[PDB]
């Protein structure tokens, strides 16, 4: 199943320490190493460090800044990374991967979007979009939802408790002074909606906010 | 069941154990030193067999102090194991020759 | 360390066709190379282990070959789902290293956009300001021009555009255009337009509405 489990996002004021957690279900051999991979926005993957828990030994990327500290936990099978005292360059998605000691990363985690900014957390506000008060559609009708005024990244956006992908085009965020804004599109056969139902589930893994709203047509 | 046999057996068991532990510990000591090729388990295993049986190919030698201590352990353990099995065979043949005669 | 070079960073291909990514290590490493896949806001997917060995759940579409310093990742019959970034990773010397990456583009048939325009809602104005959103979905090529003209008079500010990557569902592209105005300005007009202009349409493809 899903084995490595990482928190969605972290926000740190520029200078503190941040402690990333990665928890593993599935098998847990003694020959398991746990690796970390920094992926800056627009950059590739960059190996940070590894740790063997069934002994507790850690190695760190000696070729880039070695600020961090990997630690272990005996029972629960959980590892920690201690990225302490940062700038605004240390803002990236941080993956943890499991390696069976045979060199390749079999399983990865979902990542942890770590954000460095002097600002504080602002949850979003979702406003829906039914087609205009009178506009003519075809065999496929297209909806959407607006998620604006939030901080920080990211926002998980799904349609109908995640059970829908048919025509889902979610768009990247935009800058609008200290807060974000982005839209998610969905395209179903007009033979359905509104003669059925369409809700959208928007989680903000930072302020921790599930938000929902059905898309009912404009009168 | 005598002793030379009952010691060669223990040498074999302990050699197998040391090959396994040496694989593991060699990986555990080599990772972290840039340039180390001895950093996965399945080949730390074959390196341990090539090192204990005093073959030494030379394609996966350790490069750190602890990795080299582990290597010395593996070398000494393998040499002891095989010298002791040789002693066992010699004792067996001596016995069989002390019977083809009498003493 | 070991340098993994991936040439080129961008590789474009038509559907149903064999693309070949390439990885080159700065010294002989045997076959200790492993291929991962990552889509937009995805995580890495182990495609191939030790140069040329299969992974469960990976299609026969994906091969993998080479040894020493030169290694190749091939795809017979590319399809839209393959649109991702591809990395190589070595496990022959410490530390493990990754490659710079390589993007797969699919050149597909030309497609005119699907345009849609949306007025604000009875929570957005119930909470204050307003925003009028305009979508341009599943078009190809990716070159298109959003146009905001209020009352005929072109409006130029507050147009926060946003662009998808190439959609890994059908090799297409999409775009949104946020235009945000508090109802102080929204209520004293009633005409909001959104045109587009694509390689496939010499005429503008337009959408608009009224506040009534
Ligand atoms: C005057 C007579 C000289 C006789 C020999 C003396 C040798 C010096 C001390 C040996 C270790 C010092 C460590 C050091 O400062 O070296 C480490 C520095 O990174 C790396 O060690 C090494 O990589 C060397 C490992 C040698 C292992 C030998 C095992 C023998 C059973
Ligand atoms: C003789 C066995 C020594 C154990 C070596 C442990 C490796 C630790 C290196 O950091
Ligand atoms: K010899
Ligand atoms: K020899
Ligand atoms: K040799
Ligand atoms: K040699
Ligand atoms: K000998």
């Amino acid at each position: 199943q899903v084995q490595l489990q990482q928190p969605g996002a972290e926000l740190v004021k520029p200078g503190a320490s941040v402690k990333l957690s990665c928890k593993a279900s599935g098998y847990t051999f003694t020959s398991d190493w746990i690796h970390w991979v920094k992926q800056r926005p627009g950059h590739g993957l960059e190996w940070i460090g590894e740790i063997i828990p069934s002994y507790g030994r850690a190695n760190y990327n000696e070729k880039i800044q070695k600020k961090a500290t990997l630690t272990a936990d005996k029972s629960s099978s959980t590892a920690f990374m201690q990225l302490s005292s940062l700038t605004s360059e240390d803002s990236a998605v941080y993956y943890c991967a499991r390696e069976r000691g045979d060199g390749y990363f079999a399983v990865w985690g979902a990542g942890t979007t770590v954000t460095v900014s002097s600002a504080k957390t602002t949850p979003p506000s979702v406003y829906p979009l039914a087609p205009g008060s009178a506009a003519q559609t075809n065999s496929m009708v297209t909806l959407g939802c607006l998620v604006k005024g939030y901080f920080p990244e990211p926002v998980t956006v799904t349609w109908n408790s995640g059970s829908l992908s048919s025509g889902v085009h979610t768009f990247p965020a935009v800058l609008q002074s200290d807060l974000y804004t982005l839209s998610s599109s969905v395209t179903v056969p007009s033979s359905s909606w509104p003669s059925e139902t369409v809700t959208c589930n928007v989680a903000h893994p930072a302020s921790s906010t599930k938000v929902d709203k059905k898309i009912v047509p404009r009168d | 069941s005598a002793l030379h046999w009952r010691a060669a057996g223990a040498a074999t068991v302990l050699l197998v154990i040391v090959l396994l532990a040496g694989s593991y510990l060699a990986v555990l000591a080599e990772r972290g030193a840039p340039g180390a090729q001895l950093i996965t388990y399945p080949r730390a295993l074959f390196w341990s067999v090539e090192t204990a049986t005093t073959v030494g190919y030379g394609d996966l030698y350790p490069v750190t102090l602890w990795g080299r201590c582990v290597a010395v352990v593996v070398m000494v353990a393998g040499i002891t194991s095989f010298g002791l099995v040789t002693a066992a065979l010699a004792t067996w043949f001596v016995g069989r020759e002390q019977e083809r005669r009498g003493h | 360390d070991i340098l993994l070079t991936q040439s080129p960073a961008i590789l474009s291909v038509s559907p149903g066709e064999r693309v070949s990514f390439s990885c080159r290590a700065s010294q002989s490493i045997g076959t200790d190379i492993h291929w991962y896949q990552q889509r937009t806001n995805g995580s890495p997917r182990l495609l191939i282990k030790y140069a040329s060995e299969s992974i469960s759940g990976i299609p026969s579409r994906f091969s993998g070959s080479g040894s020493g310093t030169d290694f190749t990742l091939s795809i017979n019959s590319v399809e839209s789902e393959d649109i991702a970034n591809y990395y190589c990773q070595q496990s022959n010397r410490w530390p493990f290293t990754f490659g710079s990456g390589t993007k797969l583009e699919i050149k597909r048939a030309d497609a005119a956009p699907t345009v849609s325009i949306f007025p604000p809602s009875s929570e957005q104005l119930t909470s204050g300001g307003a925003s009028v959103v305009c979508f341009l979905n599943n078009f190809y090529p990716k070159d298109i021009n959003v146009k905001w003209k209020i009352d005929g008079s072109e409006r130029q500010n507050g147009v926060l555009n946003s662009w998808t990557d190439q959609d890994s569902k059908d090799s297409t592209y999409s775009m949104s255009s946020t235009l945000t105005l508090t109802k102080d300005e929204y209520e004293r007009h009633n005409s909001y337009t959104c045109e587009a202009t694509h390689k496939t349409s010499t005429s503008p493809i337009v959408k608009s509405f009224n506040r009534n």
